[PDB]
C-alpha cells in the first residue's frame, strides 16, 4: 500500500491522506515555533525568532501580521506559504466587512481559511500550501479567542496551543500550567508562554530573538510588543519567579 | 530508449529531434506512389493507381484532383488527412479569388496548405497529429509552370521533378537520371510512365494509373482511357 | 507501446486504434450490399433471436432519406448515433439546399463525422462500417461503402462485417452486367452469395429493395422463400 | 594496413588490432578476408 | 570506484590533448587552447577519441583536421532530416 | 535522466532543464548561418540547403518589415511561426506609431514570448535559433536569439551546425569591422562560410543567400545569380 | 525519489524538492551582490561574456523596473527577463490605481506573490532564478529586499545570490554599511565583485553596477563612465594591495 501517496485525491487503502500528512510534516520543517495563550480578558503570542546573520534585517523578518485592526496571526511553516496564507485572510476579512458591515469573527475567518484550504486537498489543483496559522482576537461577546487553520481545513478553537517542532512538548507543558488555575492575568500568561517557549527549547530568551503580539479587552487592537516592553516583562518575570 | 521521446508530438530527443513528425514521414510510405514533373510547356502528374480489388469503379480512389482551374494535386498517405488538406487548398484557392479577384500562385497555395499542416499541438486552433500525407501541387501561374512538394512537417519546397510514396526512393534515382531541363509535355508524361512501369507491381495497361496535366493554357486536364490507352501504346 | 493512443503513430506508421477499430468492425453480422440497372439491393443475415426477443427493435438496415438506405455492421449503438445524425443531417442539407441529398454528399459527411471522432485523443472512433445505396436525384443506382477510419469508396457490390471476404469474392466472381440485367436478377445474385454464410436462406435473410423514384421496400419472408426456392431450382437444373 | 600498414608508423600513428564486429556477418567478415575459422 | 568514508567526487582537457598527441606528427601550428576551448565538456575519454580519430584522419584524408575529428567524436553525420532539425 | 527529460516543467536534480538543453542542441541540427555589421551596414549570409539536386534550395532568410530581416535555424514550423509573429508585430508598430519599430524590442518580445512555452506544459519550445539583422536610427543591429529564450547582441555571429569555424573566423577578423564598406563586408561574411563549410565542396551561386539591409537601404535579399558580384570578386583559398 | 516529479507534490519529509531543484539552479549562476547605505542602494554584478562575439552591455542582468526600483537577477536569464516584465507591469498597475510611486516594499511582496503562485501548480515549474530590488526613496529612506525561487521577500542591509553566495556575505559583513556614503560603498561593492569572482573557473568577466539614492534624487540609473572606470581602479588596486 504504498502508491497512494503522489496524489492529493487518492484514499489509501485504509483511508489515509498521505500527501496532507506530508503536509503537516511540511508544518514542522520552518525549524521555529509558536505559542499563543489567551487569560481573562487579554490573548498573546509568541514566537521564536531566527536571523543568524548581522546583515538581515530584523525589522522585515517576523512571523506576527494583523489581518484586520482587531486580529493578529503568528504564522509557522514555509515562509512563501505563509505570507501567502496571511495574504489571503487580510482579503477574506476586508471582504467580509465590506459585505457584511462588521469586522470578521476571529472563528468566522478562521474557519474561511479552513474551508479554502479543504477546497485546496479535495479539488487537485495546487498542493496544499503547508502553513500553520494561529488567530487571535477579541469578540465583544466571548472575550479572547484563540484558533488554529492547519493545512487540512480544521480550525478548533483553544484556550492555549503551540505550533511547530516542539509543539508536543509545549502542549504538555500548557495543559499541565492549564489544569490548575487556567484564569490568568495579562502578565501570568505572557510568562507562561514565555517560560514554555524557554523550557521546551532549553533556552532562555534575549529580547530580540523573541516577537510578542498581544489584544486585550482594555486595547482590543493586535499590538507588537517592543523590545523595551518584551526585555521589561522577561526581566520582572525572571527576578520574581 | 526511443519509447520516452516519442509519446507526444511536443517531446524533443536527446538528438534535437521530433520523432513524432519523423514517424508521420516514415508513414508517407504506405502510400501508392506518385510522380510529379515540370517542363516548360506545363506540368504533368501520374500516380500508380492501387486497386485492392476490382469490381470498386476508379471514381473513389482520388489520388489525383483539381485545385481551382490552374493547379493539380497528387496525394500520397492517408486519405483522411488528404480529404482534410484537399478541402484547405480549394478554400484558401476561393478566399484569395473571391478577395483579390485573381488567380493564387501554386507556391502560394502551397504555403496556405503547409501553415494548416503546421499546427500540431498548438492549443490555439483540432488536429494534434501530424497529417501523414505528401502532397505534390503542380500548377500555372504567372511566373510559369511550377510544381511544389509539401511534407507532414509542413515543409515544403520547389521541384521540377519529384517523385513520393511507396516508390520514392527508388523513383527519385530514375527521375535524376531521365531529367534534363528542356522537356515537352508528351516527353514528361512518356517518361514519368516508362518510370511508373518500371516500379509497379502491376502490367501498366489503361487502368491503375492516372495520369493528368495542366498546361499553359487549357485548364488542369484529366486524362481519359481513351488518351491513356493512346499513350501506353508507345510509352 | 506504440499503441493505446488515438493520436501516436508507430515506425510504421500506422493508427493502430484505428485499426483495431476496423477490427472490432470485423466481428459483425455480414451484410451486403448491390446495385442494378433500376434498382439497389441491401442484404442482411440475421443470426436470429431467442423466441423470448421482438424482433422491430433490431435494424440494419435503416432508410436516411427517400432516396437514400444505409446497410450497417459493427456496434449497435454507434449504429443509432451515426444513423440519427446522418438523417438530422440530410434534412439540414435539404434545409440548406432545396435539393435532395446526394448518396456521395451522405456517406461523405458521414466519413467526416467518423474521421472527426477518430482525430482526437479523448474520443473513441466509431466502431462501424457502413454501405450507403441510393439513387442520386438525376436518377443513378449509387452505392458507396464507409470505414471507421473516415475513408470511403464507391463500389458496384460489396459485403462487410464477418463473411466479408468470402462474400466479396463469390460477388468478384459471379458479378456482371448480364447477371444485373433486369430487377430480378440483382436479388437472385444477392440470396447467392449471402448462402455461403447464412443457413436457413429464408429464416436468417433480410432484403431491403430501392427502386427509381420508389420508397424503400423491406421484402417479405415469404417472398424470400419464393425467392430462395427460385435459386434453388436454378441451381438442381443446371446440375 | 594489411598491405601498407607501415604508413602508420610512417606518420606517426600506432596501427593497432581488435575490432567489434557488433550487429550478414559471417559472409562479410569472409569477403574481408578474402582466413582464421572459429567455434 | 563506484557508480552509485572520504569520497571524492580547459586546462586539463588541452593537456590530455597533447598527451595523446604526444606520440604522432602533430604539426606545431595547431592551436590546442582552441581545441580545449572547442570541447564544452567533452572528458578525457573524448580527447582521447578525438586524437585517435586525428590519427585516423591522417590514415584517409592525408592530414583542420582535429575540428573534423572532434566534431565526428561528436558523431556529426547530421542524417539530414526531412524537416528542418 | 531518463526521467527529468520527458516534460519542460520539471527540474532535474542538478539545477537543470533537460528539454531546453534539447532545444538548444536541435538548433545545431539546422545549416550553417552567420551575420555581422559595419558602422553602416548589417549583414546575414547562410547555406541554403538542397533536399535533392532535382528539388531547389529550401528558402533561408526571412524579409521581416522592411528595416528588418533574419535568418533561422531549426523546425521550419518554429521558424514560420516566429517569422509571422515578427511580421505582426512590426505591422502592428508601424500602425500605431507611425515609425519602424526598433530591433531591441523586437528581440525582447520575441524573447518572452518563446520564453512562456519554456514554463507551462502545452507546448514544446520554440526549436528555432534566429539571426536577426535589421537598422534602426541607432544603427546595424545584429541580434541572436536561441530557444532558450536567451538573446543576445552579437557584433558577429554565426549559427547552426559547424558554426565554431566561423565564429572562430569573427573572432579573429571582428578588428577589421566597423571600417569595412559593404562589398569588404560580404567578403568577410563569405569567407567565414567558406571557412565553416568542409574543403572540398564550395559556395555556389545556387546554394548561398545574402541579406543586407543599412542607411537609406532597405532589407534586400540576393539569391542564384544576384550574388554573383559578390563571389566572383571573393577571393579564393 | 518519485516525489520530485511535479512541484504540487509534499515529499514524506514535506519538502518541495522541485523548488529545492529551483534553488540549486539558481545557485550555479554568474554572482550579484547589493548592499543598502545610509542614504541609497547599490547593485553590482560579476557578469560573464561567455563568447568575445557579445557586444558590451550584453545580457543586462541589472533592470531597472519602475523608476526608482532596481532589480539585479541571478539565475536563468529566460526568467529574469520575464520576472522583470512582470515587475514592471505591477509597478504599472500600482501607479495607475493609486496615482502614487509603488513602495519597494509592496512591489515585493507582490513578486513573492507571482513566485508563489508559480511554485504551487503542476503544470509550471518553480521560476529558476533569484533577483534582488532596492531603491530609495525621501519618504522611505533606502530599501533593499531578496527574493528566491520559493519566494520569500526578507529585507536586507546587503545581500549576495548566485555561485559565491557564503563568501560575497562574509566579505560584506566586514563593512560600515549603516553609515558609509555611495561615493565610497560603490568602490568596496567593485572591491567585493573582484575579491569573489574566480578567474580560474569563469575566465571570462566584466563588472557592471548601478545605484539610487538622494545624489540620482531618487531614481535608478547605471554608473557612469568615469565612475565605473574609478571604481573598478579603486577595486584593482585593492586586489593587489591584498596580494601582496
Ligand atoms: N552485403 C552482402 N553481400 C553478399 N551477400 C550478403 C550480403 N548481406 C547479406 N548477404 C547474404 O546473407 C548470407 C550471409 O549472412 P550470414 O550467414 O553471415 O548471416 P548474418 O546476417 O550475419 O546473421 P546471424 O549472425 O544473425 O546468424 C548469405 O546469403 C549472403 O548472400
Amino acid at each position: 500500500s504504498a502508491g497512494f501517496d503522489r496524489h492529493i485525491t487518492i484514499f489509501s487503502p485504509e483511508g489515509r491522506l498521505y500527501q496532507v500528512e506530508y503536509a503537516f510534516k511540511a508544518i514542522n520543517q520552518g525549524g521555529l515555533t509558536s505559542v499563543a495563550v489567551r487569560g481573562k480578558d487579554c490573548a498573546v503570542i509568541v514566537t521564536q525568532k531566527k536571523v543568524p546573520d548581522k546583515l538581515l534585517d530584523s525589522s522585515t523578518v517576523t512571523h506576527l501580521f494583523k489581518i484586520t485592526e482587531n486580529i493578529g496571526c503568528v504564522m509557522t511553516g514555509m515562509t512563501a506559504d505563509s505570507r501567502s496564507q496571511v495574504q489571503r485572510a487580510r482579503y477574506e476579512a476586508a471582504n467580509w466587512k465590506y459585505k457584511y458591515g462588521y469586522e470578521i469573527p476571529v472563528d468566522m475567518l478562521c474557519k474561511r481559511i479552513a474551508d479554502i484550504s479543504q477546497v485546496y486537498t479535495q479539488n487537485a489543483e495546487m498542493r496544499p500550501l503547508g502553513c500553520c496559522m494561529i488567530l487571535i482576537g477579541i469578540d465583544e461577546e466571548q472575550g479572547p479567542q484563540v484558533y488554529k487553520c492547519d493545512p487540512a481545513g480544521y480550525y478548533c478553537g483553544f484556550k492555549a496551543t503551540a505550533a511547530g517542532v516542539k509543539q508536543t512538548e509545549s502542549t504538555s507543558f500548557l495543559e499541565k500550567k492549564v489544569k490548575k488555575k487556567f484564569d490568568w492575568t495579562f502578565e501570568q500568561t505572557v510568562e507562561t508562554a514565555i517560560t514554555c517557549l524557554s523550557t521546551v527549547l532549553s533556552i532562555d530568551f534575549k529580547p530580540s530573538e523573541i516577537e510578542v503580539g498581544v489584544v486585550t479587552v482594555e486595547n482590543p487592537k493586535f499590538r507588537i510588543l517592543t523590545e523595551a516592553e518584551i526585555d521589561a516583562h522577561l526581566v520582572a518575570l525572571a527576578e520574581r519567579d | 530508449t526511443r519509447s520516452e521521446y516519442d509519446r507526444g508530438v511536443n517531446t524533443f530527443s536527446p538528438e534535437g529531434r521530433l520523432f513524432q513528425v519523423e514517424y508521420a514521414i516514415e508513414a508517407i510510405k504506405l502510400g501508392s506512389t506518385a510522380i510529379g514533373i515540370q517542363t516548360s510547356e506545363g506540368v504533368c502528374l501520374a500516380v500508380e493507381k492501387r486497386i485492392t480489388s476490382p469490381l470498386m469503379e476508379p471514381s473513389s480512389i482520388e489520388k489525383i484532383v483539381e485545385i481551382d482551374a490552374h493547379i493539380g494535386c497528387a496525394m500520397s498517405g492517408l486519405i483522411a488527412d488528404a480529404k482534410t488538406l484537399i478541402d484547405k487548398a480549394r478554400v484558401e484557392t476561393q478566399n484569395h479569388w473571391f478577395t483579390y479577384n485573381e488567380t493564387m500562385t501554386v507556391e502560394s497555395v502551397t504555403q496556405a496548405v503547409s501553415n494548416l499542416a503546421l499546427q500540431f499541438g498548438e492549443e490555439d486552433a483540432a488536429m494534434s497529429r501530424p497529417f501523414g500525407v505528401a502532397l505534390l501541387f503542380g500548377g500555372v501561374d504567372e511566373k510559369g509552370p511550377q510544381l511544389f512538394h509539401m511534407d507532414p512537417s509542413g515543409t515544403f519546397v520547389q521541384c521540377d521533378a519529384r517523385a513520393i510514396g511507396s516508390a520514392s526512393e527508388g523513383a527519385q534515382s530514375s527521375l535524376q537520371e531521365v531529367y534534363h531541363k528542356s522537356m515537352t509535355l508528351k516527353e514528361a508524361i512518356k517518361s514519368s510512365l516508362i518510370i511508373l512501369k518500371q516500379v509497379m507491381e502491376e502490367k501498366l495497361n489503361a487502368t491503375n494509373i492516372e495520369l493528368a496535366t495542366v498546361q499553359p493554357g487549357q485548364n488542369f486536364h484529366m486524362f481519359t482511357k481513351e488518351e491513356l490507352e493512346e499513350v501506353i501504346k508507345d510509352i | 507501446s506504440y499503441d493505446r493512443a488515438i493520436t501516436v503513430f508507430s515506425p510504421d506508421g500506422h493508427l493502430f486504434q484505428v485499426e483495431y477499430a476496423q477490427e472490432a468492425v470485423k466481428k459483425g453480422s455480414t451484410a451486403v450490399g448491390v446495385r442494378g440497372r433500376d434498382i439497389v439491393v441491401l442484404g442482411v443475415e440475421k443470426k436470429s433471436v431467442a423466441k423470448l426477443q421482438d424482433e422491430r427493435t433490431v435494424r440494419k438496415i435503416c432508410a436516411l432519406d427517400d432516396n437514400v438506405c444505409m446497410a450497417f455492421a459493427g456496434l449497435t449503438a454507434d449504429a443509432r448515433i451515426v444513423i440519427n445524425r446522418a438523417r438530422v443531417e440530410c434534412q439540414s442539407h435539404r434545409l440548406t439546399v432545396e435539393d435532395p441529398v446526394t448518396v456521395e454528399y451522405i456517406t461523405r459527411y458521414i466519413a467526416s463525422l467518423k474521421q472527426r471522432y477518430t482525430q482526437s485523443n479523448g474520443r473513441r472512433p466509431f466502431g462501424i462500417s457502413a454501405l450507403i445505396v441510393g439513387f442520386d436525384f438525376d436518377g443513378t443506382p449509387r452505392l458507396y461503402q464507409t470505414d471507421p477510419s473516415g475513408t470511403y469508396h464507391a463500389w458496384k457490390a460489396n459485403a462487410i462485417g464477418r463473411g466479408a471476404k468470402s462474400v466479396r469474392e463469390f460477388l468478384e466472381k459471379n458479378y456482371t452486367d448480364e447477371a444485373i440485367e433486369t430487377d430480378d436478377l440483382t436479388i437472385k445474385l444477392v440470396i447467392k452469395a449471402l448462402l455461403e454464410v447464412v443457413q436457413s436462406g429464408g429464416k436468417n435473410i433480410e432484403l431491403a429493395v430501392m427502386r427509381r423514384d420508389q420508397s424503400l421496400k423491406i421484402l417479405n419472408p415469404e417472398e424470400i422463400e419464393k425467392y430462395v426456392a427460385e435459386i434453388e431450382k436454378e441451381k438442381e437444373e443446371n446440375e | 594496413p594489411l598491405l601498407h600498414p607501415e604508413r602508420f608508423v610512417n606518420l606517426g600513428i600506432e596501427p593497432p588490432k581488435g575490432v567489434l564486429l557488433f550487429g550478414g556477418k559471417t559472409l562479410c567478415a569472409r569477403a574481408v578476408a578474402n582466413f582464421i575459422r572459429v567455434i | 570506484a563506484t557508480n552509485r568514508d572520504r569520497k571524492i567526487e580547459e586546462e586539463a582537457r588541452a593537456r590530455i590533448m597533447q598527451i595523446h598527441s604526444r606520440k604522432m606528427n602533430v604539426s606545431p601550428d595547431v592551436n590546442y587552447e582552441e581545441l580545449a576551448r572547442c570541447t564544452d565538456d567533452f572528458n578525457g575519454a573524448q580527447c582521447k577519441a578525438v586524437c585517435v580519430e586525428a590519427g585516423m584522419i591522417a590514415l584517409r584524408r592525408g592530414a583542420e583536421d582535429y575540428m573534423e575529428g572532434i566534431l565526428e567524436v561528436q558523431a556529426k553525420k547530421k542524417a539530414n532530416l526531412q524537416y528542418y532539425a | 535522466r531518463n526521467q527529468y527529460d520527458n516534460d519542460v516543467t520539471v527540474w532535474s536534480p542538478q539545477g537543470r532543464i533537460h528539454q531546453i538543453e534539447y532545444a538548444m542542441e536541435a538548433v545545431k541540427q539546422g545549416s550553417a548561418t552567420v551575420g555581422l555589421k559595419s558602422k553602416t551596414h548589417a549583414v546575414l549570409v547562410a547555406l541554403k540547403r538542397a533536399q535533392s539536386e532535382l528539388a531547389a534550395h529550401q528558402k533561408k532568410i526571412l524579409h521581416v518589415d522592411n528595416h528588418i530581416g533574419i535568418s533561422i535555424a531549426g523546425l521550419t514550423a518554429d521558424a514560420r511561426l516566429l517569422c509571422n509573429f515578427m511580421r505582426q508585430e512590426c505591422l502592428d508598430s508601424r500602425f500605431v506609431f507611425d515609425r519602424p519599430l526598433p530591433v531591441s524590442r523586437l528581440v525582447s518580445l520575441i524573447g518572452s514570448k518563446t520564453q512562456i512555452p519554456t514554463q507551462r506544459y502545452g507546448r514544446r519550445p520554440y526549436g528555432v535559433g534566429l539571426l536577426i539583422a535589421g537598422y534602426d536610427d541607432m544603427g546595424p543591429h545584429i541580434f541572436q536569439t536561441c530557444p532558450s529564450a536567451n538573446y543576445f547582441d552579437c557584433r558577429a555571429m554565426s549559427i547552426g551546425a559547424r558554426s565554431q569555424s566561423a565564429r572562430t573566423y569573427l573572432e579573429r577578423h571582428m578588428s577589421e569591422f566597423m571600417e569595412c564598406n559593404l562589398n569588404e563586408l560580404v567578403k568577410h561574411g563569405l569567407r567565414a562560410l567558406r571557412e565553416t563549410l568542409p574543403a572540398e565542396q564550395d559556395l555556389t551561386t545556387k546554394n548561398v543567400s545574402i541579406g543586407i539591409v543599412g542607411k537609406d537601404l532597405e532589407f534586400t535579399i540576393y539569391d542564384d545569380d544576384d550574388v554573383s558580384p559578390f563571389l566572383e570578386g571573393l577571393e579564393e583559398r | 525519489t518519485g516525489y520530485d516529479l511535479s512541484a504540487s507534490t509534499f515529499s514524506p519529509d514535506g519538502r518541495v524538492f522541485q523548488v529545492e531543484y529551483a534553488m540549486k539552479a539558481v545557485e550555479n549562476s554568474s554572482t550579484a551582490i547589493g548592499i543598502r547605505c545610509k542614504d541609497g542602494v547599490v547593485f553590482g554584478v560579476e557578469k560573464l561574456v561567455l563568447s568575445k562575439l557579445y557586444e558590451e552591455g550584453s545580457n543586462k542582468r541589472l533592470f531597472n523596473v519602475d523608476r526608482h526600483v532596481g532589480m539585479a537577477v541571478a539565475g536563468l536569464l529566460a526568467d529574469a527577463r520575464s520576472l522583470a516584465d512582470i515587475a514592471r507591469e505591477e509597478a504599472s498597475n500600482f501607479r495607475s490605481n493609486f496615482g502614487y510611486n509603488i513602495p519597494l516594499k509592496h512591489l515585493a511582496d507582490r513578486v513573492a506573490m507571482y513566485v508563489h503562485a508559480y511554485t504551487l501548480y503542476s503544470a509550471v515549474r518553480p521560476f529558476g532564478c533569484s533577483f534582488m530590488l532596492g531603491s530609495y526613496s525621501v519618504n522611505d529612506g533606502a530599501q533593499l529586499y531578496m527574493i528566491d525561487p520559493s519566494g520569500v521577500s526578507y529585507g536586507y542591509w546587503g545581500c549576495a545570490i548566485g555561485k559565491a553566495r557564503q563568501a560575497a556575505k562574509t566579505e560584506i559583513e566586514k563593512l560600515q554599511m549603516k553609515e558609509m556614503t555611495c561615493r565610497d560603498i560603490v568602490k568596496e561593492v567593485a572591491k567585493i565583485i573582484y575579491i569573489v569572482h574566480d578567474e580560474v573557473k569563469d575566465k571570462a568577466f566584466e563588472l557592471e553596477l548601478s545605484w539610487v539614492g538622494e545624489l540620482t534624487n531618487g531614481r535608478h540609473e547605471i554608473v557612469p563612465k568615469d565612475i565605473r572606470e574609478e571604481a573598478e581602479k579603486y577595486a584593482k588596486e585593492s586586489l593587489k594591495e591584498e596580494d601582496e
